[PDB]
């Protein structure tokens, strides 16, 4: 073994693996580890038991990571060492970038990154090439959940909601694939996500109010709302069946306290007339417009018509949900009729 | 050309955008791989095909696959080292679903988890790994399934309580381990462990969270979960992240551990946005569920999304008295069943993410869990097995029998395909969850 014969490691004795192949019955789902991994992890057990914060221990974590980057314990212990020894975290980030590029789907790497980057002493401001590296990751997997989650944290930590690269990178990703829902979600955070430093983080404003009003902004910037709705319409016209911008628009209207009927004419434009339908989302939009924000007679029947188109032709797998909505609307109209 | 297969499952959607992007290229390829399987005309499919044109669940093949998955792996599988407790859980769960008696695994389970439990509390991935809520969740559920006093006695409850207390965060959520990430998966796993072991509601007297005004494990928790809802209606892993089916299950299940679904869910979640987002998870012709908007169907979401439905439907229906009308199923049981049975079965045994993927025990476990869900009415009642999480232990089940003819809410599996029912929150058999909870309730908390 490389560790057992290294004088660098002579001062500590490894802790042999206790699998359970001795205590009694045979353990389940065992792995016949390679000799190298067995030795390394036996030395890791020893250094962690002694709470050792050293350069050799740091190198050991790096070696184990090169064999198994899905070892959650080693990442956490590595972070402890880095801080305890006052290591250059700029160098650790440069090393971490290489690991991340080799293991695109590994999420442990990205929590580790957050742990390091959260240190104000080492990273008082946004590093000059941090956003570029995120784009290097997105160029390979544009919907990576862990990278997007890290980017959300990054925006909050360094207060980047109005930073031009955040919106520029979103728009670049949406130019490449307008159906990238991860990019739309980030855009919502940038434009309408809560920013109050004295509050716990939240995806939506007004979580202290009634749940039906979750998302409602305390103060609305009307020009910003108009601009975001116009952006949404423009993207929709590029691909009308794309759910993401329709959902984004619903979110914006909810945030602004505006009714869905503001897009009544827009929604109608995708259902001209036999009916030629260019978007099922337009149908669902009209359904909600006629059902909720319209209190005139005939409106309920129109909503039911839209939902029937959905259940029979344009989104039939969700028939049971469409029928539920029809029953809700029918009961509502009946209650109104009783009055 | 089986006549029992509706056009909905034999054709791509009617509406198609002209614009091609990576998203549509992947979606198209997935649909094209699924279509011959959905039609029941692929050479890899084994019969018999039922009146709905759907192949039988290959019970024997899946049994052998799951049994084999509990044995030794080569050195190349080292990446599973931290996930060994999950490996045990996924296999035991699958075997249970398929109707096996797993009590013979008692001593082997004990041997596995003895070395993985840390003296300072909790269970990690194995000897020398720090405690983690996911491995602890997997371990506790495995112990529940095999049952027995000896397995129950394995857990150091007081140390588990002290360790879990260290994970409680000022914002109400939980980290998954000391120094680890905080996400809703952490909250769900922690609270399941807390409930099944009947741990004290109060935080340990020396818990750090007490400095921030928190007094119990549930203090600030549903508020935290509320802050994980997104503008889409779904629920994300942490505040601000993208809505995802796996996290929606974690959050909804966790809320239903806090009180009656019809009380807690509407209070902390906007159901008006949650419902359509959940509904939109299901695609045709595939029939299965995707995890998030504009991504692909995956058989494991048969559980993560699939089991959101009994929870949401209970929130709408309310608690059932054993001494009322229901909204019914708001998704397509037919679609999900077709996806699982026609598309997710590997001819050599095991179930898979999607056609073109190798099977694994994770996808086998959760596809079967999803298949079981469509076969039962799951509902909560006013009678609990707990002598004091009361609603969480009030869940009961009745069979939803295989159907005949066409309809919007039908069972297109055969009764030969019937699996054991699982608890919607605990993801183990009801009796297993009941037995472990009751046993711990009658044990004094150690000094
Ligand atoms: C545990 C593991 C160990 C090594 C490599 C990957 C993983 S995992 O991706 O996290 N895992 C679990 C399911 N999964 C991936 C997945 C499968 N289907 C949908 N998803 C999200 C998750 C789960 C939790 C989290 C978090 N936080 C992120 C992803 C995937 C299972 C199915 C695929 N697996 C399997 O085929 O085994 C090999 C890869 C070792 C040969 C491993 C188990
Ligand atoms: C009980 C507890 C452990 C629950 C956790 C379940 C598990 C599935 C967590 C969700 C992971 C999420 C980030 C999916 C992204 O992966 P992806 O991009 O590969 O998959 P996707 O394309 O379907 O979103
Ligand atoms: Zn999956």
């Amino acid at each position: 073994g490389k560790y057992s014969s290294d004088p660098e490691w002579a001062s500590i004795k490894p802790i042999e693996l206790n699998d359970g192949s001795d205590f009694g019955a045979m353990p389940l789902a065992t792995i016949s580890y390679s000799p190298e991994y067995l030795e390394a992890t036996s030395y890791l057990r020893a250094v962690m038991a002694a709470n050792e914060m050293s350069e050799r221990a740091l190198r050991l974590t790096g070696d184990i990571i090169s064999m198994n980057p899905a070892h959650y314990t080693v990442w956490i212990y590595r972070a402890k060492i880095l801080f305890a020894l006052g290591k250059d975290l700029n160098e650790e980030i440069e090393w971490l970038n290489k690991v991340a590029l080799k293991h695109l789907k590994n999420y442990q790497i990205w929590h580790h990154r957050q742990v390091l980057m959260s240190s104000r002493a080492h990273f008082p401001t946004l590093p000059p090439r941090e956003q570029d590296f995120l784009m290097e990751m997105f160029a390979q997997d544009a919907k990576s959940y862990h990278v997007w989650t890290y980017r959300h944290w990054l925006v909050r930590h360094f207060k980047l909601w109005d930073h031009p690269r955040e919106i520029q990178d979103v728009e670049a990703l949406l130019k490449a694939d307008v159906r990238n829902n991860s990019a739309w979600n980030h855009r919502y955070m940038l434009r309408f996500g809560p920013r109050d430093e004295n509050e716990f983080d939240a995806g939506l404003h007004n979580t202290t109010g009634p749940s039906s009003e979750k998302g409602r902004l305390p103060v609305v910037d009307e020009d910003l709302v108009d601009s975001e709705l116009q952006y949404s319409q423009s993207r929709i016209l590029e691909a009308p069946e794309n759910r993401s911008p329709w959902s984004y628009a619903r979110g914006v209207l909810q945030a602004a306290g505006r009714p869905l009927s503001e897009w009544k004419d827009f929604a109608r434009s995708f259902v001209v007339e036999d009916v030629a339908v260019k978007s099922s989302h337009a149908i669902e939009w009209l359904a909600d417009v006629y059902a909720e924000e319209d209190g005139s007679e005939g409106s309920a029947a129109e909503a039911v018509k839209m939902l029937t188109l959905l259940k029979e032709k344009y989104d039939p797998i969700r028939r049971n949900y469409w029928e539920y909505r029809i029953r809700q609307i029918t009961a509502s109209a009946a209650h109104a009729t009783e009055i | 050309v089986h006549p029992g297969i509706p056009a909905l499952f034999r054709e791509p959607p009617l509406i198609h955008d002209l614009l091609s992007t990576e998203t549509t290229e992947l979606q198209s390829e997935t649909v094209n791989k699924c279509l011959p399987l959905l039609k029941g005309i692929h050479n890899s499919q084994k019969g018999p095909f039922n009146k709905y044109g759907i192949p039988a669940l290959q019970r024997k093949d899946h049994l052998e696959y799951l049994y084999d998955s509990l044995e030794d792996y080569p050195a190349s599988f080292v990446a599973l080292d931290a996930s060994r407790p999950w490996m045990v859980y996924w296999a035991l769960a699958g075997l249970c679903l398929l109707g096996e008696d797993v009590t013979r695994f008692r001593e082997r389970v004990i041997s596995t988890f003895t070395a993985a439990q840390n003296s300072t509390g909790g269970i990690g991935g194995g000897h020398g790994q720090m405690s983690h809520v996911a491995s602890s969740y997997a371990a506790v559920l495995s112990i529940a399934m095999v049952g027995g006093e000896e397995a129950f006695k394995l857990i150091d409850r007081k140390a588990m309580w002290k360790w879990l207390g260290k994970l409680k965060q000022p914002d109400g959520g939980f980290t998954v381990c000391e120094g680890g990430e905080e996400d809703v998966r952490g909250a769900y796993c922690a609270m399941v462990v807390h409930a099944l072991l009947d741990l004290p509601l109060a935080l340990p007297p020396e818990a750090e969270a007490r400095q921030n005004g928190l007094e119990t494990f549930t203090d600030g928790l549903p508020e935290y979960l509320s802050r994980c809802q997104t503008y889409e209606g779904g629920i994300s892993g942490s505040p601000g992240s993208e809505a995802h089916g796996a996290y929606a299950f974690c959050a909804l299940a966790c809320l239903c551990l806090l009180g009656r679904p019809e009380v807690v869910v509407p209070r902390y979640m906007n159901i008006a946005t949650l419902l359509p987002w959940l509904s939109a998870r299901q695609y045709a012709p595939e029939g299965g569920f995707s995890g998030r908007t504009n991504k692909l169907v995956d058989g494991c979401y048969s559980h993560w999304v699939g089991n959101c439905w009994p929870l949401v439907q209970a929130a709408l229906d309310g608690t059932q008295p054993l001494a009322r009308s229901s909204v019914g199923n708001l998704y397509s049981r037919e679609g999900l069943t077709r996806y699982i049975l026609s598309c997710c079965q590997c001819k050599l045994g095991g179930l898979r993410d999607k056609p073109g993927k190798h099977p694994d025990s994770y996808h086998t476990c959760y596809a079967l869990t999803g298949l079981s869900t469509v076969q039962y009415y799951h509902y909560c009642t006013d009678s609990s097995v707990s002598s004091k999480f009361s609603s969480a232990f009030s869940w009961k089940h009745d069979p939803n029998f295989a159907s005949d003819g066409q309809g919007s809410d039908i069972g297109v599996f055969t009764e030969n395909d019937r699996l054991v029912p699982f608890h919607p929150i605990f993801v183990i058999p009801h009796k297993s969850a009941e037995d472990i909870r009751v046993w711990f309730e009658n044990q004094s908390f150690d000094l």
